[PDB]
Formats: structure tokens, C-alpha cells, sequence
RNA sequence: GUGAGCGGCAUCCAAGUUACGCAUCAGAUUCGAGACGCGAGUAUUUCCCGCGCGGG
């Protein structure tokens, strides 16, 4: 779906002088705000370097609504690894897909989490007798994990 | 600034819907082909969202006066009754595009599609009348948010509220008036009544003898001759209405402007039926935030005295720049 | 199953033949083909045809009537009036003469109900050969009835609409007589019965006709606007 | 819902000496302008500037319909939510969108939900549940100075 | 026994941030549910349409 988007110059919303009174100068910055405006506008017209705030554009979506499937493969892991992922996908639906932020777009829910063929995902989450192992892996992890491991990583040896 | 105004019609309103709509001669609206079917003038409705007592929402259409219609009613007001006694008063005169956007907004159909400048549009806002409704060459907000005439029923409650529930109607509040139209010819029996007529019984005759020659074609336009019986529908007289005017951060003077125009707003019928006198009102209570200011002597009282004096002075110094500068093209 | 009835306003009531022989008079200057059509004369001739007449005369408050049975001779009183009227106008300028035009549906229908009807001129008698199958009531009775379904059955066909086929028509009663005078000439009058009324198993609509001579107008009666019993 | 829009051309309403007395020209600028909109007019069907006359139609929602408007923030301070809150209080103040001169947009708020909880009252976002947010943007608003927003939009080239 | 035979282009990476479809506009002007179904014309046969009988 196409959605179209607008941008509105302020100064030209201006109505009365109590509106102008917070803006320094007041009516004679407005003026001069409208005067550059149009002068601006009769001579890109005229052409046809700065430009103004009036912009009326759009932007393609995917509708809302629609089902999605998100296939994740995993070389040999540890458990460790995949209950690092399964906490991922346990806190994935308060992350948002793509961009869009000021239009709260990506914001989707997970329906189910299938692990090598068998469904995993209960309404609370991932989780399951199937996923005790992974879960308590990766909390060992987590708990033995430190700071070195990154830091030797990323030293570069030149 | 809220303004309820309750209006109670003593003549039947009618906003003729636009299209065409056939209604039987027992009132069934659209009724199926093969009976008699005659071309029915609809009532304005707004389909809109009620419960019906048992506490589920579902869309159902109310007879309403349509909003630009009353923001129309209320500028002819204005203009009519206050503003243009005012320049006459000082025999200021408005040119032609002038009186043209002042009664519709703009003179032409094609937009400036510039801005104005601040000077121009803080004047304009000021400006009693111009100010409240806006528009011009260089298209100007108007301070008036004028609403649509909702009738109070128990399918406008979701809308204006239980405040007025004690006027509210649960019925039906339209009905179908029927007219019709006979030939003045066909009414001519004696010779002595054709007697103002060119020639008489000759004319009535030949003309007579066309429309005989014109009606011989039922089935396989120009002339279609002095014969109908249609219908129209209208609210029925006597319902009650609320009208809501809501003005962005006015002046004392363009309050005091439609005071003035409410006080006079009774001189002038709603809408439509011109020739049958429908679209009679009288104003029965005016609420100016949350307030009721009206007298039976219309808006009076020590509330409203400021607007009053304002508006006088803003008209006793009036003049037509004002209208020509707002009229004014800058293409 | 569409009867087009058309009223003449003359300003004076006028007679049924009186009429017929005024307006064959004003059709015999105008195109001759409408003439022989509106009082069915073959073309070339004056004969009166066999076949059940379609256009036909009957009197009114303040004229004459035109009924024009079936679709043919409905259209036909459609597209004669204009040359009718105009003829009418030119013949009396001292008076407006004025037309409205109603177009009839015909149908007929049956119910167990027995229905009542009332004619008010009725003709029984064409020759003293047939008079004398009428010297009394006791055969007089048989033809009467026979008399109705035939003209019933014969306009069904002519405007071809299909007829209840267990229709049991039964004559009730008399109020009054007249006599049927066919031509200004003839010394013959025909028998004449007024006030008669007959039973029907039928609910009759339209306007329908019984009697004998349909190009004069007697012996006609209005269903619609009769109501029933 | 279809709404039908009509502009009419008042000239043609005009139709009385005393109406045209207001007119520079009288009634000559008044015939002027008519036969000059006859002469418009004839031209434009003959061919097969715009007139005033006008009829149109706007499409708009019924009234009554309920809608769930949906707010989220991430990681906000205690001021950033005492501010939306705020602007809640006042939100039903301002028309939503379109058709300011037949006053459309018109609404009011019927809950509001705080993150599962709802904190409407009939008065507006009330209750302790809220004290602190309001507390926090009454304290950041009093300390509120123009030197943020002027360095937000100073160019850094 | 083919200048043959043998040989991983592979690993890692956010298209994202910000933006009012808005301002202005009479469904108006004209016209009757009120008119329309016969009490209309003599005595016994005359030219003829289908063929004793139906029928101008």
C-alpha cells in the first residue's frame, strides 16, 4: 500500500500576533520568513539554493495484517547458542522490524517458534520441557560470561 | 468559544437530497417496478452511529440540515442583516468581486496559490466578518467551525449528548408531502374564460391538439408539458434541533458579530421550500459556553454587553478596504 | 390486454349515433385510410367486417367516448385522436373542446365468489326470424346468457386474453325497457331492456362489452368502475 | 458517508434593486458579471478562468465510531510521559484532521491506557499513578529555556 | 597415459533518521389529489357479412 505524507511550513499558520509572540522578532520575522518564501518559490518557478519546508511525498508499505515467515538455520550449535536465540526471540516482539519510527511501523507479534520441526512457542513464550536444557545453558553462559572474550576479539593484531 | 443554539422548527425543513429517488403513492421509497412510481425528493440524512437500547452501536441515518448550509445561512445573516446596513450607513460601496467573496468566500474558482503575508493574514483575522469565515484569492483560515443542524433524537445521542435528552424524539421525525401540477388549458371548460387569451378557443385548441400530438408516444425529452405528480419528504414540523458553533480565539468584536446574528438569525428560513414557507425556526435557547445567555427579548443581559459594544465600535468604523484588500488577487 | 378510452369535452351531452355520424362526416374529408380504419370499413368499401370490431363509440356527461379495444385499436384511437380533435375544433369555434386520455389494463380473472353485475342498456333482438326464437322469455333466457359468454369469449380473443374456462353466467333480473334504432332511415326498432342485472362467477376487470353492433356504443358497462357486490 | 457540496454564485442571487445598492456600478456591474458568466458558459459547451457555481462531494466518517489510537515510546523519562499525558489532558481541545469550516474532527477520548493500566478518570488522566509524570514535566517545564531548542536547530555547516 | 593429473571466491556488514492533504464553498429555484361512466329513444324488417342458424 502507498501512503502519502505531507510537510507544512509553520510560519505560515501564523494567525494572530500571540502566536508570533514567542518567535523573536515577531510579526517583522514572520514577514520577512513569508517575503523569502515566495521569492524563493516565483523564481524556482520561474527556472523550471535552499529549499523550503513544504514537501508532499510518499512512501510504500506492506499492508498490516499480513503473515510472515522468518526461517533461522544455526551450524552446529551449543546449547548455549540456542538458548541465546530462543531469549532473542523471547524478547524479539518488543523490537520493531524496519524502519519508520515516527510512524510506529514494524511492530508485528510472533504467532510460532518451530525448532527443527516440532512448535515450541506457548503463549507466554518460547518455552517447554524441550527448551530446559537450551535455557539453562545459556544462563550458565550468561552468568560465566565477561568482558574478555569481546575484548580479545575485537584487538586487532596490527 | 462553544455556541449550543436550540432551534425548534414551526415549518417542516427541507434539505432535498441530491439524486433521484421514486416513491409509491403508499409511500414505499424505491418501491420494486411494475406498480406506479413517482420521483420522490429525499430529506438531507447523515448516516451516523446510536444505540438503539440494546447496547450495541450500529450506523443508522438521521435527517439533518447539512453544516455549510447553516455557515451559509449564518454568513447571509451576518452580511445581510448587520454588515451591509453598516456600509451603507457611511455609503461605502463594494466592488463586485468584493460582494462576490464576501457572500461565497472567493469571486472565481481558480485559487491564488500563494501565501499571504503576515500583516495581510493577522489583519484579515481581525477583521470582524472576514476573520470568522475566511477564504479569498489567498485561501485564509476562518475562526468559525459551524456545525450541522442535528435534530435531538435518540440516534443523535451518541452525538450531542444527554444533556437535551428531555427534548429528544424516538420516532420517525419525516414524512412525504405530495404536490402535484394541473394545466391552466385543461382547466379552461366555457368559451368566456379564454376571453384574455390570442384568439381564444382557436389558441386553447391548437394547443391542446399538440399536446395530444406529443402524448401519443409511450414507448419505442423537449416539451414536456404543465403536468407532474410528484413528492418531496420533510422533517416534520415541531422537532427540536441543536446547532453547535465553535470559534478559534475570537475578538470581543467578532463575538459580539454573531450575537447579532443569532438575535436576527429567526428572519431567515433554514433551508429550502421557499415557496411553501418551510424552514421556519425560532431560536429557543442559546448557550455560550456552557452559559445560557439567551433572553426572550433574544441576546441581552450584562454577559454579553462587551460583545455588543465591541461589534458597534468595530461597525461604526468599517469600511470596504478591508473587503477589497481580502478580494484582491495577487496573480 | 390495453383498452385506450378517450372523452370528448363537446360542452353539450351528445347522442351516440348523432355523434358517429358527425365525426364520419368529419373523417370523410381527412385521409381516407384513417376513416375506413376508425369505423372498420375495408378499404374501398362500407362494409361492416365479421371479425369482432375493435374501435368502437359510447356517450359521456359532456360528449362522446372513444374505446378502442386490444392493442391494435387502442393504438389505432391513439393516433386518431389528434385529426379527430382537430376536426372537432374546426367544426365548433364557438366552444373549447378538450381532451384527456386514459389508458385501461384489461383482465378477468375467476373466484368461487359469485359476482354481480349491472348493464344498463341491453339489446336482444337482430331479426324477426331470431324474434321469433324470442316470442317468449322461456328460450328468450338461453340466449340471453349465451348472448354474454359469446361476447365475453369473442373480446378475450380479439385482445387475446386467456378466460377462466369454468365461467357459469347467470341472468338475474330486469327494470326497465327501450328500444334500439339502428339507422335515422329505419322504422326498425330492436329489442331494448334497461336496468338488467346478471351473476358472474368472475372478478371482472377493465371495461367490457355485450350486445350486438359493437360500432354504435350501446350495451357497454364498466367493470373498474363498477365495483362489485 | 457522501456529503454533497454546493457553491453558489451571488450574483445570480441577486435579485432586488436594494441587494445590487451595495455593488460599485449598481446594476450594471451586476449585469456585467452575469452576462459575461452566460457568455463563459455558452463558450465552454460550444468547445466541448472558472465560474463560481460549483457542486461537489466529499467523502468523510460517520460520527459515533470509537477509535484505538495507539502511543509508544521507548525508554522515556519521567517528563517526556508527564508531557504526553499532558497533552492528553488537553488533546479532545484540537480538531483531529480536515473540515475546519463544517467543524469536523470533533472527539472525545473515552479511556486512556498506561501501559496495560487505565489512568482516565471523567476529569482527565488522573490518580497517583500518575502524580510523579506530572510532577517531573511541571519541574522540566519550569526549568524550561530556549537555549535547547535554539542549539536543536542552529546548522552545524 | 587430452601441457594432462590435483585445487571452495570464501569469510564479516541495519537503508535508516525527520515531515498535518490542508485551507475556502446554500441542493437551491417553480407548480390544485381533483377531475372522470350513460334513465339520450318504437314495434318487427332493408340493403347484406358468414354458407335452417350465428349478425350492421
Amino acid at each position: 500500500e502507498i501512503v502519502w505524507t505531507r510537510r507544512n511550513d509553520p510560519i505560515l499558520q501564523l494567525g494572530s500576533p500571540d502566536d508570533a509572540a514567542v518567535i523573536e522578532g515577531g510579526a517583522q520575522a514572520a514577514n520577512d520568513w513569508i517575503t523569502s518564501l515566495l521569492a524563493t518559490t516565483k523564481a524556482k518557478k520561474g527556472k523550471a539554493n535552499g529549499r523550503g519546508l513544504k514537501a508532499f511525498n510518499a512512501h510504500e508499505v506492506v499492508i498490516a495484517g499480513v503473515k510472515w515467515l522468518w526461517r533461522i538455520n544455526v551450524d552446529r550449535p551449543s546449547e548455549s547458542q540456542i538458548g541465546l536465540i530462543l531469549l532473542a526471540l523471547n524478547k524479539l516482539a518488543n523490537q520493531r522490524i524496519a524502519g519508520g519510527h515516527a510512524k510506529d511501523y514494524g511492530r508485528f507479534v510472533i504467532e510460532d517458534v518451530i525448532l527443527d520441526g516440532e512448535s515450541v512457542w506457548t503463549p507466554s513464550g518460547v518455552s517447554g520441557q524441550a527448551t530446559e536444557q537450551f535455557f539453562d545453558a545459556i544462563a550458565e553462559a550468561l552468568d560465566g560470561m565477561t568482558s574478555s572474550e569481546f575484548e580479545q576479539f575485537a584487538a586487532s593484531a596490527k | 468559544m462553544q455556541i449550543e443554539v436550540l432551534i425548534r422548527n414551526i415549518t417542516p425543513i427541507f434539505s432535498a437530497a441530491p439524486g433521484s429517488y421514486y416513491v409509491s403513492l403508499d409511500g414505499t421509497i424505491n418501491p420494486p417496478q411494475g406498480a406506479s412510481r413517482f420521483p420522490l425528493t429525499r430529506a438531507r440524512t447523515m448516516t451516523v452511529v446510536a444505540e438503539t437500547g440494546d447496547g450495541v452501536a450500529k450506523a443508522v441515518p438521521l435527517p439533518i440540515v447539512p453544516g455549510n448550509t447553516m455557515r451559509n445561512l449564518l454568513r447571509r445573516t451576518m452580511l445581510k442583516d448587520v454588515i451591509e446596513p453598516a456600509l451603507r450607513d457611511k455609503s461605502a460601496q463594494l466592488s463586485i468581486g468584493a460582494y462576490a467573496t464576501a457572500y461565497a468566500g472567493n469571486s472565481s474558482g481558480n485559487p491564488d496559490g500563494v501565501p499571504s503575508s503576515f500583516d495581510e493574514i493577522v489583519t484579515m483575522r481581525a477583521h470582524p466578518f472576514l476573520g470568522l469565515f475566511g477564504g479569498g484569492p489567498r485561501m485564509l483560515q476562518g475562526r468559525l467551525m459551524v456545525d450541522s443542524l442535528y435534530p435531538i433524537h435518540q440516534f443523535s445521542q451518541r452525538i450531542i449528548g444527554s444533556d437535551y435528552i428531555n427534548d429528544s424524539i424516538k420516532g420517525g421525525i419525516t414524512e412525504i408531502v405530495w404536490t402535484r401540477r394541473n394545466d391552466p388549458i385543461l382547466q379552461l371548460g366555457s368559451p368566456d374564460d379564454a376571453a384574455v387569451i390570442e384568439g381564444g378557443a382557436q389558441a386553447a385548441n391548437d394547443w391542446i391538439t399538440s399536446l395530444l400530438a406529443t402524448t401519443k408516444a409511450k414507448k419505442g425529452d423537449n416539451g414536456r408539458g404543465l403536468k407532474a405528480f410528484n413528492a418531496h419528504e420533510v422533517v416534520i414540523a415541531g422537532v427540536k434541533w441543536l446547532w453547535r458553533i465553535n470559534v478559534d480565539r475570537p475578538s470581543e468584536s467578532q463575538i459580539g458579530l454573531i450575537l447579532l446574528a443569532l438575535n436576527k438569525l429567526a428572519n431567515q428560513r433554514i433551508a429550502g421550500g421557499h415557496a411553501k414557507d418551510y424552514g421556519r425556526f425560532v431560536i429557543e435557547d442559546v448557550i455560550l459556553d456552557g452559559e445560557s445567555v439567551w433572553t426572550p427579548s433574544g441576546v441581552s443581559g450584562q454577559a454579553t454587553e462587551q460583545f455588543f459594544d465591541a461589534i458597534a465600535e468595530a461597525l461604526d468604523g468599517m469600511t470596504s478596504s478591508e473587503f477589497e484588500q481580502f478580494a484582491a488577487s495577487a496573480k | 390486454m390495453f383498452v385506450t378510452q378517450v372523452i370528448f369535452n363537446m360542452g353539450e351531452r351528445a347522442y351516440p349515433d348523432r355523434a358517429r355520424a358527425m365525426v364520419a362526416e368529419l373523417m370523410d374529408g381527412v385521409q381516407p385510410g384513417l376513416v375506413a380504419t376508425l369505423m372498420n370499413y375495408i378499404p374501398g368499401t362500407s362494409t361492416s367486417r365479421t371479425e369482432f370490431p375493435t374501435v368502437q363509440f359510447g356517450g359521456a356527461s359532456d360528449g362522446f367516448c372513444l374505446l378502442g379495444f386490444g392493442d391494435g385499436g387502442g393504438a389505432i384511437v391513439r393516433d386518431a385522436v389528434p385529426l379527430i380533435h382537430a376536426a372537432l375544433a374546426r367544426r365548433m369555434p364557438d366552444r373549447i373542446i378538450q381532451v384527456e386520455h386514459k389508458e385501461h389494463s384489461l383482465s378477468a380473472e375467476a373466484r368461487p365468489y359469485v359476482l354481480s353485475y349491472t348493464v344498463p342498456r341491453m339489446v336482444v333482438q337482430k331479426k324477426q326470424r331470431h324474434a321469433e326464437r324470442l316470442l317468449h322469455e322461456a328460450e328468450g333466457k338461453a340466449h340471453l346468457e349465451g348472448l354474454f359468454l359469446r361476447s365475453l369469449q369473442r373480446q378475450a380473443a380479439a385482445v387475446g386474453l386467456p378466460l377462466p374456462e369454468n365461467l357459469e353466467v347467470e341472468f338475474k333480473g330486469a327494470v326497465g325497457n327501450f328500444a334500439a334504432k339502428h339507422n335515422p332511415n329505419s322504422k326498425v326498432a330492436y329489442r331494448g331492456l334497461r336496468g338488467a342485472v346478471f351473476d358472474v362467477n368472475a372478478r371482472l376487470g377493465g371495461i367490457w362489452t355485450a350486445g350486438f353492433m359493437l360500432s354504435k356504443g350501446y350495451g357497454q358497462f364498466n367493470a373498474t368502475h363498477q365495483l362489485s357486490g
